[PDB]
C-alpha cells in the first residue's frame, strides 16, 4: 500500500560532481528506509541501511540522509564505478514492501548530435514475409530522444544501447513494422526524428523509382 | 567467497508449474531470513516473497494465492514454488538474504535468475565512409552476440537490445560501419544452433 | 448467516473533529446537527446518530 | 561604531542543500565573531562562537569560516530543524557591539502563484466613516508581493504569514484604510498587486458596498 | 536542567519607569557575566547593557543616561531598571548569559520578554468554492489566537498577524474556504474579558 516517489529517471552529472538522489514516501515511515545500487551488468547491492547506517565496504563518498517522508542519497565525489541505476525501499510496513522507480546516473558531456541514417531492408526480406523499414540514430549523448514513424509522410518499439565510455553518447535504433512486402506497396515511407540541437526531420523518407 | 547460487528459471507454458532453486554458501543459513524479489526487462526491484527462521511465510498482493516459498535448515536449499504462471510475470528474480537487525533489508544478493512465461518456441531468425545494417527478425534469446564478415568483425559492430514481437520472438538491428571512399553480416544462434548470415553495402 | 441483518452491526460517521488513536464512543442518543437539535431527539435536521 | 554586513535578508534553499551564509565588517576584526540560530517562535541560540569553534550541542553540518572582514557560516546538508533566521555578531569592540540585520532560510519550490481574491467587510464598519477593503494574496511561494492601494483607480500597512510546512508558500493581506469622510466622499477602489507569474495586474477596481 | 527566567515586561507610560527581572537556574550565577539584548519586532538583535562578575556595568550608545542593570550574587537575581521610555524602546528583551573566554558571546538564552512603551489602552474589537473572512479593526496586543466555529471547523483557515494603528491600536484579518457549488468567526479578545463574533455566510 505504501508507495515511493524516487528522483527523475535519469540524473546526468559528471565525475567527482555531487549528486543528491531524492525519494520522498507517501506517509511518515521515520528511518525504515534502505537504498541500493544495480548496475545493468550485475546483480544489486546494498550501499544505505536504515537511511543512517552505511554498508560495510561502502566508500566514504557516499552519504544517506532524509527521513520520515523525504529521503536524500547524497553522493560527494563520483567516480567511475559510482555510475548505475539506485532504488530506495520502505521497511516500515515489512509484509508490503514496496520500490521506488529508480533513478539513472549518466556521465555529463557537450550536446552530440546523432548520426541519422536510414537503410532500406534487403531482397531477403522482401522474399521472406512481413518487411519492415529501419531508422538509426547512432552515437548521441542527448538520450531524451525518441523516434516514431508515419506513413508515406504499425510502428514498432524503439532500442538504445549503453552510454559507450568511447564518446559518452547513446546510440537509438527504431523500425516500423507493415504486412508481406509492403515496401513497394508505398513510394514513401517516413522516419519521425527528433533530437536537441538537430533540425528533429518529422518525415524522414526514402525516394523509390 | 560468501555467494548464493540460483537455477531453475527458464521457459514455461502459462500456468504450467515451476520450481526455483537457491543454494547459499559462506555464513550460517539457518540463523538468516531469505527473501524473493523479481525485477521486470525495463523495471525496478519487486517484492515476491520470503520466509524467516521460524519456517513463516510471506507473499505480495498480485502473489499470494500461486506462489509457494520453502527452505530447508540443512543442505543450505532455498527454493520457491511457482503455479498459474501469466505472461505479466516474467521478471528476473533475485535470491536474497535478509540481514540481522528489525527491520527488512538486503545485505546479500545472489546471482539472480530470469523466468520467462510465453507460450512461443525457439524459431531461426532470418539475415536482412558509410553506416548500414542488418535487421533480424524472428530471434529468441541467445547467449551469443551478432559479428560481421562471416565473424572476423567485431570491434565496430553495435547490437541493440532486442524487442518482443507479437509472434513470442525478437528482433535485432545490429550495424556496422565500412569504408565507402559490403561484408557479410553473420548472425548466430546457440539455441538454435544454426548459424544464418547476409549482407549489406553503402 | 442472516439473510436479513438490518442490524446487531453499526458504524460512526461524524464527529471527524480529532478522534483520538484508540479512543471509542459509545452516546449516540443525540448530538449537535442541524439549526436546532430537534429538543433532543431524533428526527429530520437531526440525523447525528450513527 | 563597528557595522556589519550580512547576506541577503532571505535565501532560499531545498533540504540537503549547501548554504554558504555570508557575513561581512566594517574592518580587521581578526576571529571575535560569532554566529546565532533564531527560530521565530523561540528564543535565539548560538552555533558557532569565535568563528572556529563549534557550540556543544550543534551538530556537525554547520561550519563557520572566514575572518578578519569576511565571514562565511557554510552548511553541508539542510533538515527540517535548520530553516530559521541568522544573525552575526562581531566582538572585537566588546561594548559596542554589533549584530547583523539577519538572513532567513525557507524552503525552495515552484514559484506559486498568489489566488488574488477581494471581499467587502460586513456593514459593521460601513456604519462608522472608517470603512476599508482588503486584498488578499495567498498561498503564494514568495514573499517579495508589492502591494499598494489607487484611490479612484488610503493605502495602509500589509500582513504576512508564515511560511507553511507542507504547501511552502505565503498568505499576504492587504487593507484600504479610509478616513473620516472618504469612505463617503470616493466610491470606486481599486487593488494594486505586482508579482511574478501575473500579467502586471496594477489596477484591480472594487465599488464600495 | 539549565535556564533563565524572566518577568516584569508589560505596557508602560512613556518616560515611565520600569524593572525588568531575570533569575538563573542550573549552574554557578556568581561566576559568569550577564548581557541584556533586546530585538524591535521586525528588527534584529541589539545588545542594550551588561554587567561583569566584579559589578561593572556597560551600557549602549542610545542606552547609557536612562538605563541602570544591577545584579546580586545571590537568589541568582538579575535585574534591569528603565526611566524615560519613549516609543522608539518598543522591543522584545531577552536574558543572556556570558560563557568563558576571553570575548563576549552569548551561550545561553533565557525566555525572552516583551516590553511596549505606548500612552494607548485595551479597547474592545470590531469583527466585521469561494475564500472570505472576517476583518477585526481597534484591536489591542493578545495572549490567544483567533479561530473559527470554536476551533472544530477542519476547513481552511489561517489568521495573519496584526498591523499597527494611530491611535496604537491594532487590526487584525482572518480567511476561511466556505463551500460555494456560513461559519462563524470567533474573536475571543483576553486582555478586554470580551468576546465578538461574526459569520460570513454568502
Amino acid at each position: 500500500d505504501i508507495q515511493m516517489t524516487q528522483s527523475p529517471s535519469s540524473l546526468s552529472a559528471s565525475l567527482g560532481d555531487r549528486v543528491t538522489i531524492t525519494c520522498r514516501a507517501s506517509q511518515t515511515i521515520g528511518r525504515f528506509l534502505n537504498w541500493y545500487q544495480q548496475k545493468p551488468g550485475k546483480a544489486p547491492k546494498l550501499l544505505i541501511y536504515g537511511a543512517s547506517s552505511l554498508q560495510i565496504g561502502v566508500p566514504s563518498r557516499f552519504s544517506g540522509s532524509g527521513s520520515g517522508t523525504d529521503f536524500t542519497l547524497t553522493i560527494s565525489s563520483l567516480q567511475p564505478e559510482d555510475f548505475a541505476t539506485y532504488y530506495c525501499q520502505q521497511s516500515y510496513s515489512m509484509p508490503p514492501v514496496t520500490f521506488g522507480q529508480g533513478t539513472r546516473l549518466e556521465i555529463k558531456r557537450t550536446v552530440a548530435a546523432p548520426s541519422v541514417f536510414i537503410f532500406p531492408p534487403s531482397d531477403e526480406q522482401l522474399k521472406s514475409g512481413t518487411a519492415s523499414v529501419v531508422c538509426l540514430l547512432n552515437n548521441f549523448y542527448p538520450r531524451e530522444a525518441k523516434v516514431q514513424w508515419k506513413v508515406d509522410n504499425g510502428n514498432s518499439q524503439e532500442s538504445v544501447t549503453e552510454q559507450d565510455s568511447k564518446d559518452s553518447t547513446y546510440s537509438l535504433s527504431s523500425t516500423l513494422t507493415l504486412s508481406k512486402a509492403d515496401y513497394e506497396k508505398h513510394k514513401v515511407y517516413a522516419c519521425e526524428v527528433t533530437h536537441q540541437g538537430l533540425s528533429s526531420p518529422v518525415t524522414k523518407s526514402f525516394n523509390r523509382g | 567467497e560468501v555467494q548464493l547460487a540460483e537455477s531453475g528459471g527458464g521457459l514455461v507454458q502459462p500456468g504450467g508449474s515451476l520450481r526455483l532453486s537457491c543454494a547459499a554458501s559462506g555464513f550460517t543459513f539457518s540463523t538468516y531470513d531469505m527473501h524473493w524479489v523479481r525485477q521486470v526487462t525495463g523495471n525496478g526491484l519487486e517484492w515476491v516473497s520470503t520466509i524467516g527462521t521460524g519456517g513463516d511465510t510471506y507473499y505480495s498482493d498480485s502473489v499470494k494465492g500461486r506462489f509457494t516459498v520453502s527452505r530447508e535448515n540443512a543442505k543450505n536449499a532455498l527454493f520457491l514454488q511457482i503455479n498459474g504462471l501469466r505472461a505479466g510475470d516474467t521478471a528476473v528474480y533475485y535470491c536474497a538474504r535478509g540481514g540481522s537487525g528489525q527491520f527488512w533489508y538486503f545485505d546479500l544478493w545472489g546471482r539472480g535468475t530470469l523466468v520467462t512465461v510465453s507460450s512461443a518456441s525457439t524459431k531461426g531468425p532470418s539475415v536482412f565512409t558509410a553506416a548500414l545494417g542488418c535487421l533480424v527478425k524472428d530471434y529468441f534469446p541467445e547467449p551469443v552476440t551478432v559479428s560481421w564478415n562471416s565473424g572476423a568483425l567485431t570491434s565496430g559492430v553495435h547490437t541493440f537490445p532486442a524487442v518482443l514481437q507479437s509472434s513470442g520472438l525478437y528482433s535485432l538491428s545490429s550495424v556496422v560501419t565500412v569504408p565507402s571512399s559490403t561484408y557479410i553480416c553473420n548472425v548466430n544462434h546457440k539455441p538454435s544452433n544454426t548459424k544464418v548470415d547476409k549482407r549489406v553495402e553503402p | 448467516s442472516k439473510p436479513s441483518g438490518n442490524y446487531n452491526y453499526l458504524y460512526r460517521l461524524l464527529r471527524k473533529s480529532k478522534l483520538k488513536p484508540f479512543e471509542r464512543d459509545i452516546s449516540t442518543e443525540i448530538y449537535q446537527a442541524g439549526n436546532k437539535p430537534c429538543n433532543g431527539v431524533a428526527g429530520p435536521n437531526c440525523y447525528s446518530p450513527l
